[PDB]
């Protein structure tokens, strides 16, 4: 009769895992971004309205996090199971604050305000986690593509430190899969990848197949650079050669995102002058 | 409260606990089996369900071996690697049972994260068993590498380890057959075979069809096509004594100190760095075949 | 051994803190910190390894 | 329920001596090559995990039952009881884990799976020398013809490098003895056979008998060359031995 104000408190710790409670259900509904959770009534109508103030925040996490960890599973080799990858890691995080709380309930030392102090910097965390899952399933997005979309977040957007904190990370973290087959494109004139992420897939030095579904990471100036190096890294496939002439600018490596343009043009006029 | 916490270690370690479900098949699955019912019990035996399986799956694979010297080679080598994970994930068990028993806490949300990072471990480690379960040593190399070209570098590194431990005995048929001409296969698991047809005095006649179906995913065909030579070249020098490796004797000390290397790192597939020395046997068997005529 | 000795200092990966080769941990997260009393709770992001 | 789960603990390590085990029955059905356990009855459905630690111990003592049939009917120097030897080895450095463990178990640790650490090297130790056993006593292998089993061992136990270790070291161990009576034989051109302890009988005009009782573990072609440095004499590298030792006869 008051027990049952923490007894609603031990079942709102699962919603935010996104399993079923013990008096608070769990319906797994087609759609994502929202499932509605039924919150059976009890008496003290004051406890309910507030328990469903917090309810939202444990929502939307538990959508996003469910569908991407096994489509990220299904990918070929491309960006976004690096990325899907990366969501789970993070994921893993948000469920320490969980059992933090559940290590306060041994006997009540937390009240429903008390927790909603605690996810504050979580709410501007999740809801920036929420607008990635949505926009590489409305493109339907290939590795290519989604990195472009990427590239625009970790230089746009700001209002929180944690919002801009975590996504300067897993924007990298997706960025430096592209990174060490770039530099296997740039100088050995392979892909590795079934889909290759460049301006051009694989194929006198113009007989290539141009996919715009699948571009560049950044803004296209580096994209028509790395045209540029594969036309001379064809040359030595259409009459063998010393394809072994790069490594003097492998001793340093590229990694970069705030200056691509410099990499890119390190490796153009490198792949100019071997030739 | 402490019988189900008891279960799940058990199904851990095998399958039983406290109750009886007894899969040694199908997909495992827990059976609380009390009068107390929640609807958070119905989630946790979820919880469990994928836990106790897919260490089950380890198990249906070296019990089908039954280890034995068919397919003692790479077959085995294959249950060698899984024996290796098989250990660890009872390990993350044993400080859940000491916590348990006196050295005390239950499981709970802690550690029900904790076995999440197993968890996604055993979801590639089924996937990778899953691929293949054919029994040839060719085909083992094509589908444990292939599980490779997938992103997520968490399981790249997972399965590089497997894949280094998997290719132990392969590379370990490689060298040997390239410098001296030796072979133990005769069961055909090396991807280079041997006497489909009889064996005669050499004159340059057949003894090594190296199969255009079976190449391991980290070599590639032209190379495959350069080592056949290798073998034919020292093997018509049987017509002679010399039995030797070819021109340099640089050549025969390093598979001797490569087989204690690659057991002592992290069992890592080298696929770019063999590929020199190999270009460099090619080329001093040549002048070797024509020196003993002259 | 490089693979199996790293596997098992994080115990599988079932530990996040400490490296440890006893099996006698116990297995628990910390007490909340003094930097999450002043702002609540906050995922660490591991940058720059 | 804890508690009685905590009492098989302390009558494993009993079992695993291979004796007499305490409330853990146990019974040879034909003088210790099988023997069947009778684990008590109990309220915990870890029952199964119990018959999982019979299985292990059941390869324990079948070695040593095994190769003491060999080596105290004929008194064997040329292999069985060397091998016999190699085992009881591997036999105290099993037990003195078993001291280790009890050491312990006077304290508060180990219970059912904390001990599964010490039987995993051990398991994959034990099941390929009990393997190797079966093929030794009831194949009918004695001299080089048990050689030649323990090579056959070392081809098909290259997957597993603790599987490899084993092999390698009973198949050195078995060979030291019978080595230094073919050594006698290139060397100094001295051999006696009391046992037939090497292929070469006596009895110039004396044999140079080559058998299949003791078939060599090395070709057939390169056994002739030992045979006949000694023919001269008598009134990895270890093929060089004996062509080092047939240039100096011939």
């Amino acid at each position: 009769l008051p027990s049952q104000e923490t007894c609603l408190v031990e079942d709102l710790l699962y919603i935010l895992i996104g399993v079923d409670g013990r008096y608070i259900s769990v319906q797994p509904l087609v759609g994502r971004q929202s499932r509605s959770f039924s919150v059976e009534q009890n008496l003290d109508s004051s406890v309910k309205e507030l328990v469903n103030r917090i309810l939202p925040v444990a929502t939307n996490y538990s959508t996003v996090t469910r569908f991407v960890e096994e489509n990220s599973s299904f990918e070929y080799g491309q960006v976004n199971h690096a990325l899907g990858a990366a969501m789970r890691t993070l994921g893993k995080e948000y469920m320490i604050l969980i059992s933090q709380l559940e290590h306060l309930q041994r006997q009540g030392l937390l009240s429903l305000q008390k927790l909603w102090f605690y996810i504050q910097p979580t709410l501007r965390t999740m809801e920036v986690l929420a607008s990635i899952a949505t926009s590489l399933n409305k493109g339907e997005c290939f590795g290519g593509a989604t990195l472009s979309l990427l590239h625009d977040r970790t230089f746009g957007y700001t209002g929180d430190s944690q919002a801009q904190e975590l996504c300067l990370y897993l924007t990298k973290a997706a960025s430096a899969p592209y990174f060490d087959i770039l530099e296997r494109w740039i100088y050995r004139g392979i892909i590795n990848d079934p889909y290759s992420e460049f301006m051009v897939e694989e194929h006198w030095d113009q007989r290539y197949t141009i996919v715009q579904q699948q571009i560049p990471s950044f803004l296209q100036k580096v994209a028509d650079k790395i045209l540029s190096t594969g036309k001379y890294l064809n040359v030595v496939r259409e009459c063998g050669h010393d394809v072994t002439c790069p490594d003097a600018k492998e001793i340093t490596y590229t990694l970069k995102e705030q200056a691509y343009v410099e990499r890119i043009e390190k490796a153009y006029n490198y792949a100019s002058k071997v030739l | 409260e402490t019988s189900l916490v008891r279960d799940l270690l058990y199904v851990f370690q095998g399958i039983d606990g406290k109750f009886v479900k007894m899969c040694n098949s199908e997909n495992c699955y827990k059976v609380d089996g009390k009068v107390a019912v929640s609807k958070s019990l119905k989630d946790i035996t979820s919880k469990l369900s994928e836990l106790g399986w897919l260490h089950n799956k380890i198990k249906k694979y070296t019990d089908q071996r039954s280890l034995d010297r068919a397919f003692g080679l790479v077959g085995q080598s294959f249950c060698a690697a899984l024996h290796q994970e098989l250990k660890e994930y009872y390990r993350l068990l044993s400080v859940l049972h000491s916590q348990l028993q006196v050295e005390s806490s239950l499981t709970l949300r802690r550690l029900l994260v904790w076995t999440f990072d197993p968890k996604i471990r055993l979801k590639t480690l089924a996937a990778l068993v899953d691929h293949c379960q054919g029994r040839k040593g060719g085909e083992l190399a094509s589908a444990v590498h292939a599980y490779t070209k997938t992103g997520d570098p968490y399981m790249r590194s997972l399965v590089q380890h497997i894949l280094g431990l998997v290719a132990y005995p392969i590379l370990n048929f490689l060298y040997r057959w390239i410098y001296d001409g030796e072979l133990e296969d005769t069961y055909h698991e090396f991807f280079v075979a041997s006497d489909p047809v009889v064996k005669t005095d050499r004159l340059w006649h057949d003894k090594y069809s190296l199969r255009k179906s079976m190449i391991p995913s980290f070599m590639t065909m032209d190379q495959s096509r350069k080592v056949l030579l290798i073998g034919k070249s020292i093997n018509f020098l049987h017509q002679v004594c010399h039995d030797q490796t070819p021109a340099s004797k640089a050549m025969a000390v390093g598979k001797s100190a490569e087989s204690p290397k690659d057991a002592a790192e992290l069992f890592t597939d080298l696929e770019n760095a063999f590929q020199t020395k190999i270009d460099a046997a090619y080329f001093d068997t040549s002048k070797y075949l024509l020196d003993v005529l002259n | 051994d490089k693979f199996e000795k790293e596997t098992r200092g994080s115990l599988f990966g079932a530990l996040v803190h400490s490296r440890t080769n006893d099996m006698d941990i116990k297995l628990d997260m910390p007490p909340v910190p003094e930097n999450a009393d002043l702002s609540g709770l906050a995922i660490k992001v591991p940058q720059s390894i």
